[PDB]
This record gives C-alpha cells, structure tokens and sequence, in this order.
C-alpha cells in the first residue's frame, strides 16, 4: 500500500509494506485498556 | 488536569452529572488525569 | 500521634498525593496530574514536626 | 524512547494508478501519520555510570 504527502505532488513519496501477523504477548496484561480501535493500551 | 468541559463564572470546571455537575475548592484536580497519551485539549 | 495534634485530618488512598504529572493515578498508569506540593507522609522530622 | 513513536505524522493521504496516480479510495482522508519517517526521536543518558 503506497501513500502520499500533504504537498500533494500526487507522488508515491512514502510507503510501507502492511503486513497482517498473529500477535501473542505471553507475558503482558494490558492496565487500562480504553480489535483496530483504541491506541494508547 | 481535568481537561473537562463547559468553564463558568462563579463555577468553571464542570465535573457532571444527572443535570449538570461543578467540582469545589477544597480538592480540584491535584493529582488526576489528561490518561490516553494524546487527549489533545481541542475546542470547548 | 492522631488524638495530640490539633491539625490532624486523616486521608485515604485516592485523595493522597505526592506527584502530580509525576506519577500515574492509583496503579502503574503513566506520568498522572499536572504538579504539585506533596501531602501526605506528614514529616516526621525538621523543625517542623 | 518517546511515549508513542513520535511526531513527524508526514499527513499523506491515497494512491492509485498512472503515477501512483492516487486517491486511494478506501482512503484515509489525509489519515497518515506515517511511521513519521526515519528512527523514533531518543535522547540518551549513561544509565549506569
């Protein structure tokens, strides 16, 4: 997925491979989680 | 702290509640919160 | 000493404080409150006691 | 480190054909903190001497 830059100049100034993962965190219990919406966990 | 809405003459801050609430000066804030990494205080 | 000092008024645990902006509030939340004087370890020592 | 990557959000915004012609339509209207280019901005401090 290629992106873009605010000078628009409608040029591929920036992109970056997305790939999707399966994440697991043996070791971590989130302490105040507020899944692709939140942030800040 | 208590980046919170709605500031009122002879009032201010406004905590809230079944109408509407207002903290009190013998504990305002102190020590609490924005606590997501970003509340960017906006408008209002 | 809560029955000798005139000026004593006990506190609980949400309403201490120590760091404002320092520390975060009521658990390892980040950086919490904005600053401020401490309040309550009530010093022991000093010329103030 | 900082607390959250950093700030450098390069606000981009779309892309498509003819040269990268753009727009991608499942936009992000100027949605776009990038990995604000480059490394994540740091100090350091030799926590041990």
């Amino acid at each position: 997925q290629f992106f873009a830059l605010p000078s628009t100049p409608n040029e591929p100034k920036a992109v970056l491979y997305a790939e999707n993962v399966s994440i697991e965190a043996p070791d971590t219990h989130l302490v105040y989680k507020p899944s692709a919406d939140l942030l800040t966990q | 702290p208590f980046i919170g809405t709605n500031i009122n003459k002879d009032n201010g801050i406004q905590i809230g509640t079944d109408t509407t609430n207002q903290p009190i000066y013998a504990d305002k804030t102190y020590q609490p919160e924005p606590t997501q990494w970003n509340s960017e205080v906006g408008a209002a | 000493n809560t029955t000798t000092y005139k000026e004593y008024q006990n506190v609980t645990l949400p309403f201490q404080h120590n760091n404002s902006g320092f520390v975060g509030y009521m658990g390892p939340t980040m950086r919490e409150g904005q600053a401020y004087p401490a309040n309550y370890p009530y010093p022991l020592i000093g010329q103030t006691a | 480190f900082p607390l959250g990557g950093s700030a450098a959000t390069d606000t981009y915004s779309g892309i498509k054909a003819n040269g990268q012609t753009w727009t991608a339509d499942d936009n992000y209207a100027d949605r776009g903190a990038e990995i604000e280019s480059g490394n994540i901005f740091a100090m350091e401090i030799n926590l041990a001497a």
